[PDB]
């Protein structure tokens, strides 16, 4: 789902919206986001906190 | 700067004890300096295979 949604609002998107007599363009997914997933295993390891 | 050194050294007393704030090891390398081109407390990298 999520490489689909970016996709469409990268390269599908703007050329869409971009024609003539559409008017708003709602996008039903999310496009990517960088992900950082903690463990708290290695967080106490090194003596580290969020 | 990047320049690799004409010289090489060799890998020797890979160490046992465990650095508690890191977690890591130390390792001893020795490096012959004829033309004094290194001096003490410099910062490299190391290439290890």
């Amino acid at each position: 789902q999520e490489d689909i949604s970016d996709y469409v609002a990268a390269n599908m998107k703007d050329a869409i919206s971009r024609t003539s007599g559409v008017g708003d363009v709602q996008l039903f997914g999310s496009q990517y986001a960088m992900r950082i997933w903690m463990n708290p295993n290695e967080l106490n390891k090194f003596q580290l906190t969020p | 700067d990047g320049i690799k050194f004409p010289q090489d050294g060799t890998l020797e007393f890979s160490d046992v004890t465990v650095d508690q704030t890191t977690g890591s090891i130390t390792l001893r390398a020795i490096f012959p300096n004829p033309d004094h081109t290194l001096l003490p407390g410099m910062f490299v990298r190391a290439r290890l295979e």
